[PDB]
């Protein structure tokens, strides 16, 4: 199977900023991609379009994929309210990488990060399944709207998404 | 710390 392909169209506080595109690693991570790709279409009647980046720290991460609660308390799978951590064959191996958000082994929802460092000390626990296409310099900007605990000084959000191919 | 964790924000 050849990996798929999303975009994420990004606005500042409701002003389009720019497109970001993922490749997702379903070569190794079959389920977590899918799981990632249906949010991002809304096939199954929910998802990522119209949802925020709640934690973005600079030098580290953007956090988004809470759609139901906006806070990092929210989200649910395709499969579920959780499932499980499909492998950890892939490692966080630099900015663009993207990577699972948990609450512990085996706890996986819709919250993602994308890297915007190299992050190994989340080797192991965190499922990587994608990585940055398109649009690095999207992720740079977005970054900026960041701070040391998280919060966001302009609301990041995900105007529209999809898949490509 | 440096976590990405969902609802428990650890240092």
């Amino acid at each position: 199977m050849v990996n798929p392909t999303v975009f994420f169209d990004i606005a500042v506080d409701g002003e389009p900023l720019g497109r970001v595109s993922f490749e997702l690693f379903a070569d190794k991570v079959p389920k977590t991609a899918e799981n990632f790709r249906a949010l991002s279409t809304g096939e199954k009647g929910f998802g990522y379009k119209g949802s925020c980046f709640h934690r973005i720290i600079p030098g580290f991460m953007c956090q988004g994929g809470d759609f139901t609660r906006h806070n990092g308390t929210g989200g649910k799978s395709i499969y579920g309210e959780k499932f499980e951590d499909e492998n950890f064959i892939l490692k966080h191996t630099g900015p663009g990488i993207l990577s699972m958000a948990n609450a512990g082994p085996n706890t996986n929802g819709s919250q993602f990060f994308i890297c915007t460092a190299k992050t190994e000390w989340l080797d192991g626990k965190h499922v990587v399944f994608g990585k940055v296409k398109e649009g690095m310099n999207i992720v740079e900007a977005m970054e900026r709207f960041g701070s040391r605990n998280g919060k966001t000084s302009k609301k990041i959000t995900i105007a529209d998404c999809g898949q490509l191919e | 710390x440096l976590l990405v964790x969902a609802g428990l924000v650890l240092a």
